[PDB]
Order: C-alpha cells, then structure tokens, then sequence
RNA sequence: AAAAAAAAAAAAAAAAAAAAAAAAAAAAAA
C-alpha cells in the first residue's frame, strides 16, 4: 500500500524473467553462440560423451543453451566381390550426431576448454566447433 | 581420461541385443562399434 | 474442545493441527519432530543425538528412517500424545522412506490424522 | 505519498541485473526450507508472531540448576569418533 | 627497467591409441555387458538362431552356426598393428612415434656460450611482433620440419620471468595436427617426452611449472 | 525441419518374446552392489582430482596472465582478443590400433 | 594474520539437463 514503508513486500516479478552477436572487445572479448557437434558411429557413446560435456559445462559456469539431436545419416557400405568381377555385396551402418551450444566465452575457458575437451574424447568420437548458423 | 565416459549402456527403454563389434575403416585403425550383429568384426574399403 | 487454527488454505501446509509430524531430511541426518502451532517442538528424534547415532550404521538410510521413527513413537507414548497430523509431500508420501515411518509410528501406538474438533 | 522502508527490505540484496548468472532452487523444497528461515527472524513489520502471543518473546531466565555436568570435549569427540 | 622478450612454446602430441582399463574400470565394463545384454529384446541373429534350433527339431521328429563359424575364422584369419611401436625399440625418446597412449611433448638441446641450456622450445619476440606470430615462426624454422599444428587461442598458456635487466619467458600450447620431420638425424636433441618423463629431463624452475599446466591426462 | 531417430521402431514390437527370464543369487546380487558403491567412490575421487587439475591450470592461466599485464600493456592488448583460428575447431577421438 | 558452530548445514554414483565420501602437526603451510 503505497504510503506505508512496506510497499513492495509481495513485489516479484523483477525476479523471474518468463516473457545472435558474439561481442569481441579485444580486451575483455566474450565470443558467443558457439556449436559443439559430436559425431559418432555409436549411439551409447555419442549420448555418454554427449552428457559428458553438457555436465561439463553445467559446473564450468559456462552457460548451455540447446543440447538436441541431429538427424541420423544412413550409410549403405558396397563392397568389391572378387568371384564375380564387377559384382557388388553389401553392409549397413548408421552415423549419430548430438549437439551442445554455449552461450558465450572468454579466450581464456576456450584455451582451458578445449583442453579437457579433446582430453577426455573417446575411442571412436569425433568432434566440432562451430558458429550458430546451420540449417535443419 | 580416454576412459572417462567410454563406459556405458544404452538408456532407451525398449531396444534389441547389442553386441561389441571391431569396425577397420581405411587407416589400419579400428573402432569398437555396438552392433546388434554378433559378427566379431567387419571392415570399409 | 480447544481451538485449532482454520486457515491460510491459500498456502500450505495446513496449519490447523494441535501437533504435527515434521520430518526434515538432510542428505546427511534424517530428523523428525513433534511440533505445536507455537512453532515450539515438544518431543523430538535426530540422528544427530549420540544416542541412536551410535547403535546403528549409516545415517541416511531407509532402516535409520525407520528407527527415528519408532525412536520417536516410545518417546510419544512417553509423552503421553497419541495425536498428530502429518502432511506429506506428494512425491514424498510415495517415497519408502515415509511409507515406513509410518508404519514405525502406526506400530508405535500412534495416531496420525488428529481427532475432530468438538463443536468446532 | 512514498515512504522510507525501515531497516532491509526483504529481497533486496539479489542483483535483478543478470537473472540468469543467479543460481536457483529449482525445488519446491529448498525454497520451502529457506521460506521457513524467513519466516523465524525478527522482521520490522508486523507479523504472525507480533500478535499471535510467542508467550513473551525473548524471557531472560531465572535459572536455579544443578549446575552442568563437567566433562572434556577433545576426549568425547575422539571417543565417539573411534567407536 | 629494460624488459628482454622471449616467446615460448608448449607442443603437445596428440595420443594416437587408446589406453587399456583399471581393474575397476574393467569389472565395471564387464558389469555394464551383462546388464545391457539383459534387458536386450531378442537379437536377428539370436532369432533366426533360436527359432530354427526349435524348429529343426519339429521337422526332425515328426543357419546361424554357419555365420557364427564364417566370422570366427574371418576375424582370426585377420591381423592387426601392433600396441606397442615404442618398447618394441625401448630406446627412443627421441622418436615422434614412440608413445601411442599418451600425450607428448617437445624438447631440445642447447649449450650456450655462458650456458647450459636444456630447453622446451623457446622463442625471440621482437616488441612489434605478436607472440602469436614469433611462436609459429620460430616453431616452423627450429626444427627444420614441415608441421601443421592448430593453436587454440591468441592468449598464452602461462609465463615465467627471469630478472638479471629483466626478462619474461611466455608459453604457448600448439595443438599438432601432422608434422612431417626432416633430416630425422639432425644433430640437435629432440626429446619427444610424456608427462612423467617431463617431471625428470625438467631441471629448471621455470620449465618445473610447465608441467603444472600440462595435460596430466 | 526436425525428425529425432528417438521413437521406438515398429521392429521390435511381438519379439518381445524373446527374453524372459532374470535371476540373481543374494551372491551376484551382493557383487554387483558392492562393485557400485566402490565405482561411485572411484568416480568421485575422479571428477574431484579432475577439477582440481583444470583449476590448477586456471591458476597457472591467473599467475601468466597478470604477469603478462603486470609486464607489458601492449600484451594484455594483443592477447586478451580471440582469433579467427579457433572457429572451425575440429579434433578426431583416438582408435584402438594404430594405422 | 590454518569437508569445495563447539558436529552441523555444494559434490558423486534408477532423449540432455532438472526435479527416489569426507574434516592444521608436537587460553599458553595469505
């Protein structure tokens, strides 16, 4: 109630807020909306690894925005029989991809990121770091 | 710390039989792939 | 014949009770109270207090749960309260932890769900 | 016609620049437990416990004991520590 | 207060093939294989297996084994590389394709004229060049190779001054792609040196705390 | 334009059939138990020596660059900056045998 | 000037997050 000294005691709203640029100074350079695909054959892994670095960045204080799976690229393998000269056989395979985006950065958690990063890869993991802009 | 997350299963609810698989793409290197395919290795040209 | 407190109903929990079951875990102690609408605790068992602290293993446990809570239920009939009121948390009151704190309690001799008012 | 709050304002301290630097309890219980840690201070308002009869407030004890039983610290804590 | 400029350069080798588990690890990983193959739901191969087992013996009284025995002999007939290139030579540190498992680093010989130098590689930065720039060229020039090696970022790893004047050295990490070295018997001493032999070839203070932000892995 | 590969395939629905059957004794249920806890004490001191290591480098990071600065202006000016070289940023995870 | 009060209140292990192991050395090493 306006005129008491206690107005504003329920007021919230500022609190929960429920209603792009990478910013490089040169000094203090925040490098933003960074894309971390991870493309593996196995789909146990990718996830594990996948976890991995969404965990990561949850204790790093580095902020994750959008962690989501890419479409799965179906890969059909033909190979050379030799008693039949021209004669094809064949074998199947399928390629996972997950993604985590960061938010932003600091030159300084790139150099230290990269390193735990490529550190602590897997067997059979490849990796990426890109720009926001991909289209699905 | 290559063995950090390499240990694992496959968390979906309802899936089939997988079974640990050597995978020679072209290097001389190797992959453990898991393959519904009991086939103990196969091999890309 | 007393008053209870009829309420809030806006908020929770509800704070018409002469006595409460309050239990509050710790990712440490599992700790479990009697309370008055006072705020005042009247009898208590924490697994802090060296006395059951001592006789058993590993604090957090579903077994320590179950032994704060007959703990607590000798020490109410000790007190003589047969009565008190608990309120669950929804995804608590289906944890086994509770179930079987309940059942130390039942076991004990005790009644939750307080005794209706008398021409409330 | 605006007045002057009296002593803190209750959520004052938390920076409104950049919510989502801030950490969060993202359960209904942490906030449940902190809500009750507010709700057992001296606030400068008035409140439940102004009127509702804390029998007395703070009471300054007359105490006739039998003064506490006289026994070492450092010794009990290895003792039990051990057992 | 004259300041001498000495660029400075981390070089890690990427450990090229994996390392075998922990007992832990290893318990752990057979544990995973009985609870994944568990809650499995049936196989195509343990399908076809299973089924024509019950079934052959219902048109006995009144396949699976084939491909089970073509794959056996297929991945026996098979050979691999070897695990080990460095023991099997035991000798060379010297070599940039001794140590599979492990992360490697570079370092180098040098006895100067008032000094015994026994350095991981370092570098002369002019005031107008980026220590960017110095660290790239003086790795390109001083060992006589042709390597392609990804930097991480135009900010330093970490640095340790010596003051006589005074002097700062700044280290680098270059991440190495493929480096293809040249005159393999260049008199000049190149140590390529995992973690725990980079805690002993280390005599300085300076070179002592490298180790301190490596890669322990 | 999404499609995740999440659902489960129409393949796998009257195979059901298949396996049944699980059953420990108090011994492989005791085994893998105990096999648990160590493995969540051994994962702990992990990520804990893990943290303690990258925070290590961090200090290294602290003490280099304040020196940096501390030293020469001009090279809290060119190093503080991000360079084009980290954006595509691409690293293969290790094999098991060697090419 | 001694676990991330005189024993307590982040962390880790059942589509990605999110929500049923521990503690200065013999008042007088920043």
């Amino acid at each position: 109630y306006r005129s008491k000294p206690t107005h504003g005691i329920g007021r919230y709203k500022h609190l929960v807020k429920a209603q792009v640029r990478p910013i490089n100074l040169g000094t203090d350079y925040e490098y933003g909306v960074l894309n971390i695909h991870l493309i593996a054959y196995d789909m146990a892994l990718a996830e594990s690894y996948a976890q991995y670095v969404h965990n990561l960045c949850n204790h790093l204080a580095i902020k994750v925005e959008e962690s989501y799976a890419m479409p799965t690229k179906t890969m059909e393998v033909l190979q050379l029989q030799e008693q039949g000269s021209k004669m094809f056989l064949d074998a199947v395979l399928t390629t996972h991809e997950r993604v985590v985006q960061i938010s932003g950065l600091s030159a300084t958690f790139a150099e230290i990121f990269l390193e735990i990063i490529h550190s602590n890869l897997p067997e059979g993991v490849k990796l990426s770091v890109r720009e926001h802009t991909e289209e699905d | 710390d290559c063995n950090r997350a390499l240990l694992t299963r496959l968390h979906r609810q309802t899936y089939a039989r997988l079974y640990p698989v050597l995978l020679v793409k072209q290097d001389g290197s190797t992959i453990h792939i898991r393959y519904r395919e009991p086939r103990r290795m196969l091999t890309m040209p | 014949v007393a008053r209870k407190e009829r309420g809030w109903g806006t908020v929770w929990p509800s704070r018409e009770f002469w006595h409460r079951l309050r239990v509050i875990r710790t990712q440490h102690h599992i700790e479990a109270l009697v309370e008055h609408r006072n705020g005042q605790v009247v009898v208590s068992a924490s697994t802090r207090e060296w006395a059951i602290k001592k006789h058993l293993y590993s604090t957090r446990n579903v077994v320590a749960c179950e032994s704060v809570g007959r703990v607590l239920a000798e020490r109410c009939l000790e007190a003589g309260i047969n009565f008190m009121v608990y309120h669950p948390t929804p995804w608590e009151a289906a944890s086994d932890s509770i179930k079987r704190l309940q059942h130390a309690m039942t076991e004990g001799g005790v009644v939750l769900r307080e005794p209706r008012r008398i021409y409330e | 016609r605006r007045a002057a709050p009296l002593g803190p304002m209750p959520n004052e301290d938390i920076d409104v620049s950049d919510l989502e630097r801030l950490k969060k309890y993202r359960s209904f219980d942490r906030y449940r437990r902190r809500a009750e840690q507010e709700a057992r201070k001296p606030h400068w308002w008035r409140t439940y416990r102004e009127h509702f009869g804390e029998e007395s407030g703070p009471k300054d004890r007359v105490d006739i004991g039998l003064p506490p039983p006289k026994v070492s610290r450092t010794q009990q804590l290895l003792e039990r520590k051990q057992a | 207060s004259p300041w001498r400029l000495l660029g400075a350069l981390c070089l890690q080798r990427p450990p090229l093939v994996t390392k075998p588990l922990t007992p832990l690890q290893e318990e752990m990983a057979d544990l995973l294989q009985q609870i994944e193959i568990e809650r499995s739901l049936y196989s195509d191969h343990e399908l076809r297996a299973l089924d024509e087992a019950q079934q052959l013996a219902k048109k006995k009284s009144d396949l699976a084994q084939d491909l089970e025995d073509m794959w056996e002999q297929k991945f026996l007939h098979f050979k691999l590389g070897a695990r080990l290139t460095e023991a099997d030579k035991k000798d060379d540190r010297t070599s940039l394709h001794r140590k599979l498992d492990r992360n490697l680093i570079l370092l180098v010989r040098e006895k100067l004229g008032d000094q015994d130098i026994w350095m991981l590689p370092q570098s002369d930065w002019q005031p107008g060049e980026t220590l960017r720039q110095t660290a790239e060229r003086t790795l390109a020039t001083l060992s006589e190779n042709n390597m392609e090696a990804k930097f991480l970022g135009n900010a330093p790893c970490g640095h340790y001054k010596f003051k006589f004047l005074g002097a700062k050295v700044f280290f680098f990490k270059a991440l190495l792609l493929t480096g293809d070295f040249s005159q393999a018997g260049k008199k000049g001493h190149h140590v390529w040196v995992s973690k725990e032999e980079l805690g002993d070839y280390l005599k300085p203070k300076y070179l002592a705390q490298v180790r301190r932000f490596l890669l322990d892995l | 334009i999404p499609i995740e590969d999440f659902i489960t395939p129409v393949k796998f629905l009257n195979k059901e059939r298949q396996r049944p059957p699980v059953e420990l004794p108090f011994e492989e249920s005791e085994r893998r138990a105990l096999l648990l806890k160590r493995w969540s004490l051994y994962k702990q001191r992990e990520h804990e020596m893990e943290r303690s290591a990258i925070r290590s480098l961090l200090e290294a990071q602290e003490e280099a660059l304040q020196e940096l600065r501390l030293s020469s202006p001009e090279l809290h000016a060119e190093a503080t900056k991000r360079d084009p070289s980290l954006f595509p940023f691409e690293r293969q995870g290790p094999d098991y045998t060697p090419p």
